[PDB]
């Protein structure tokens, strides 16, 4: 949810890749509160360029 | 256009218009810091527009 | 009337075809009321991965 | 943790919270300094944030 947070505030210049469908960057923060919609970028920090 | 999205939507900048709007106000900034503006316009108003 | 009952619940997180024509995924469960209309994937587990 | 101290204590720099807490202050000036934060904001709030 921090990582979170800060990732749905500039979903403009900085889209990452969130790991399901049914929801997106810009999806309310709130929400990420499965581990399994954990976004891979931030599971291995390598697949963000 | 696309078909119906099967699951939940969030505002996403991906969609064909999104873009032509932020070409476009990419393009007027680069507008606002021509060789034009930058003489006539006041520098510290310049970063507002 | 009681499987399409889910089945019509994830039209949109796990869709699948429903081999029968003219009743789709998202028709309602109470309206199956024939033999005929049984689905081949409710037949048969193997036609859904 | 650590054990408890029996002397006169002191606020010091190298816990694991002081390390966290003087590691996101770090990183949200590098933020506020970045490239599409500089374009909007004022160059001279930002020196106040």
């Amino acid at each position: 949810k921090v990582f979170m947070a800060l990732a749905n505030l500039l979903a403009q210049p900085e889209p990452i890749a969130i790991g399901v469908p049914g929801m997106h960057q810009t999806t309310p923060a709130s929400q990420f509160s499965h581990p399994g919609v954990w976004p891979p970028g931030f599971l291995n920090p390598q697949l963000i360029n | 256009n696309q078909p119906l999205p099967r699951l939940t939507v969030a505002p996403t900048y991906d969609s064909a218009m999104s873009n032509w709007i932020s070409t476009t106000i990419a393009f007027f900034i680069r507008v606002v810091n021509s060789v034009n503006m930058t003489a006539t316009v006041n520098d510290l108003t310049r970063r507002t527009m």
